């Protein structure tokens, strides 16, 4: 069965860039019809969709963060890598990686990791 | 964004109570895809509604939903101690693939 | 797909109606007007699909 | 004569028919085939009959239909004179289907040229359901 696990640094300097990984285990991402996306929720406010990638190498990013984020996949090790740039204290949030389908928008969510900005 | 949702709703255990998520009809479009998730603290949320008045495997029959003209209403019957959580609305939109709903916390006594 | 699917193709322009049960396809350039057309498409040159 | 190979764009991007009759195979293959201006198979020391350069179709894209059938009654080596054997084929195209009728008569009494005046029929050899247009095919003897 599928577990979504997030890994990466929690404290980041604002000038420095951020990298994050989600090591999904339990589905082959190459199956036709399944995607995977990223959702962040800053404390005190609602969630925020980041981006999502498809099985056949089709990538969809957020309307504002096209340059900020980049996504890539590795089905051999069953991992996905996301890169975020020039983050802000408002951007500090809990991050989740999630399976995505068409009928059911989002079904299973990873436990997530906190991200905060300081020195 | 341009989508809203009332945050707090209150009721009494053993009875039925409802909350709604509301937005603009143009952004969500003709096709609804109304969805609702629950989130108690200290672990990740899961899905309880994926289609109009529809619930996947691992059912909880007390759940119910209904899609009005511009809103989606979630109704709960026979409340117990598990209601004290935050419930998020989520619908497909046209100009972007956004939901951006605040979520609905529940109160009971 | 949520962002749309673009890998599906369909022909728009052909010189004449094709006989029943035709399967082969040619991706050569099409010219609408009488102007000779080579290389890239453009004015009076429409991509066949 | 060896076999008939034919497509429409000569570049292995459009599907094509491969008919090969070298020694014992009769292979029919519906696949894209890259064709040439002058593909040759007979040329071999100019006196030795061989299917030299068997590979006249350089590449392919996607193959669908494969069919194996028995060869016909031919002769061996290369020499000139006493052309006893006669062969006759008719190729027809009906709604994609491509039908071939064949007949082979040995020991024709009449001299070279001198088309025989004997009544003969043609039995249905084989039909192949490809479903494309056909106005460009050519035999490849060896
Ligand atoms: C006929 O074709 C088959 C399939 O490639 C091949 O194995 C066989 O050797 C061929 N016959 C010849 C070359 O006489
Ligand atoms: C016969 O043909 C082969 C292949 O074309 C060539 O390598 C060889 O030199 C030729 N030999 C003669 C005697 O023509």
């Amino acid at each position: 069965q599928i577990t979504l696990k997030e890994s990466g640094p929690t404290l980041v300097k604002p000038t420095q860039t951020l990298t994050l990984t989600c090591n999904f285990s339990g589905f082959s991402l190459n199956t036709y019809g399944v995607g995977v996306g990223w959702i962040r929720q800053p404390p005190g406010k609602a969630l925020e969709w980041l981006a999502l990638i498809y099985w056949d190498g089709d990538e969809r990013y957020g309307p504002f963060f096209k340059n900020k984020v980049t996504i890539a996949k590795d089905t051999s090790k069953n991992q996905v890598v996301l890169t975020m740039t020039n983050m802000d204290p408002v951007d500090t949030a809990t991050y989740y990686c999630a399976r995505h389908l068409i009928p059911t928008i989002f079904d299973y969510w990873g436990q997530g990791t906190l991200v905060t900005v300081s020195s | 964004s341009a989508l809203t949702q009332p945050a707090s709703v209150s009721g009494s255990p053993g009875q039925s109570i409802t909350i709604s998520c509301t937005g603009t009809s143009s952004d969500v479009g003709g096709s609804n895809y109304v969805s609702w998730y629950q989130h108690h603290p200290d672990r990740a949320p899961k899905l309880l509604i994926y289609e109009v008045t529809n619930r996947p495997s691992g059912v909880s029959n007390r759940f119910s939903g209904s899609k009005s003209a511009n809103t989606a209403s979630l109704t709960i019957s026979g409340l117990q101690a598990e209601d004290e959580a935050d419930y998020y609305c989520s619908s497909y939109t046209t100009t972007s693939t956004h939901i951006l709903f605040g979520g609905g916390t529940k109160l009971t006594v | 797909k949520v962002s749309g699917n673009y890998n599906y193709l369909y022909r728009l322009f052909r010189k004449s109606n094709l006989k029943p049960f035709e399967r082969d396809i040619s991706t050569e350039i099409y010219q609408a007007g009488n102007k000779p057309c080579n290389g890239v498409a453009g004015f009076n040159c429409y991509f066949p699909l | 004569i060896r076999g008939w190979i034919f497509g429409t764009t000569l570049d292995s991007k459009t599907q094509s028919l491969l008919i090969v009759n070298n020694a014992t195979n009769v292979v029919i293959k519906v696949c894209e085939f890259q064709f040439c201006n002058d593909p040759f198979l007979d040329h071999k020391n100019n006196k030795s009959w061989m299917e030299s350069e068997f590979r006249v179709y350089s590449s392919a894209n996607n193959c669908t239909f494969e069919y194996v059938s028995q060869p016909f009654l031919m002769d061996l080596e290369g020499k000139q004179g006493n052309f006893k054997n006669l062969r006759e084929f008719v190729f027809k195209n009906i709604d994609g289907y491509f039908k071939i009728y064949s007949k082979h008569t040995p020991i024709l009494v009449r001299e070279p040229e001198d088309l025989p005046q004997g009544f003969s029929a043609l039995e249905p050899l084989v039909d192949l359901p490809i479903g494309i247009n056909i106005t460009r095919f050519q035999t490849l003897l060896a």
